[PDB]
């Protein structure tokens, strides 16, 4: 989740 | 003085001290990065490793979590490593976790290796933090002596001839490991081919081959890619990082693959280190997240 490039 | 530069990298790892400047100097960094990058060009794109050894995924600038690691599965030389890449990017001190380990590879460069992840070229640096770290705690001509060593990085290694080890993945033009040997160094991470899949593709349990990879580029590979790679290739395991696992490492497709990412509390997952024995058997150290 921080940003799919990736949580 | 290689070993000073090490003490040093670690006296500052093992107390924790945390400061805007780094322990080292840009000179001294400099001249890291120069001896590094030669030896990563005087040795394969492709390499051919023995066990015993152990495998460590991603670290993104986690230093501390690198100290946890060698504290805990052992200092070089004692321990042969094998790094997948990722090193730089999020963590706050990719600095000093590059330069130890660069530090290492200089000291033993035939017992310390380090492949190349996604986030070790020049885009992803400058999106993802470590321009942004190296422009702050040193300069713009320390970034550039940086993107010239990831440019030199090694792909893949082969571990007794039955292991593939790469940071991503697998690829629909991977059709021979010369492929990965004539990959020519210096070279920068294309958007796209064989060099950007293997830094950037994902496996998942999918209906088809080859599918569009949802992380914006590259693909993933379904359990029938890694069936026909390990066959052709006679290999028995293909060990990877690049993807966040919960418990630190994950097997997948009958243990014909894994996953080892070596950064806890990414996001809370656990931090693995999977160690490979003689007889080529495969066993993991665990790093809780806190
Ligand atoms: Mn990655
Ligand atoms: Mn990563």
């Amino acid at each position: 989740x921080l940003x799919r490039x990736x949580x | 003085d290689i070993d000073s530069l090490i003490d040093k990298l670690l006296n500052a790892g093992f107390s924790g001290k945390r400061t805007k400047n780094v322990c080292l100097k840009n000179t001294e960094i400099e001249l890291i990065c120069a001896s590094a990058r030669e030896i990563f060009l005087s040795q394969p794109s492709l390499l051919e490793l023995a066990p015993p050894v152990k495998v460590v995924g991603d670290v993104h600038g986690q230093y501390h979590d690198l100290i946890r690691i060698f504290s805990k599965c052992g200092f070089p030389p004692k321990t042969n490593y094998l790094f997948l890449g990722d090193y730089v990017n999020r963590g706050k001190q990719s600095l000093e976790t590059i330069l130890l380990l660069l530090c290492y590879k200089i000291k033993y460069p035939e017992n310390f290796f380090l492949l190349r992840g996604n986030h070790e070229c020049a885009n992803v640096t400058r999106v993802y933090g470590f321009y942004d770290e190296c422009k702050r705690r040193c300069n713009i001509k320390t970034w550039k002596l940086f993107i010239d060593t990831f440019n030199t990085l090694p792909i893949a290694a082969i571990v007794a001839g039955k292991i593939f080890c790469v940071h991503g993945g697998l690829s629909p033009v991977l059709n021979s490991m010369d492929e990965i040997r004539n990959i020519a160094r210096p070279t920068d991470v294309p958007d796209f081919g064989l060099l950007n899949d293997l830094l950037w593709s994902d496996p998942a349990d999918t209906i088809n081959e080859w599918e569009d990879n949802e992380r914006g580029v590259s693909y993933v590979f379904s359990k029938v890619a890694i069936n026909k790679f390990l066959s052709k290739f006679n290999f028995d395991l293909v060990c990877r990082a690049h993807m966040v696992v919960e418990d630190g490492y994950e097997f997948f497709n009958d243990r014909t693959l894994v996953t080892v990412f070596s950064a806890p509390n990414y996001c809370d997952n656990w931090g693995a280190v999977m160690g490979v024995s003689e007889d080529l058997l495969c066993s993991f150290e665990l790093l809780d997240p806190l």
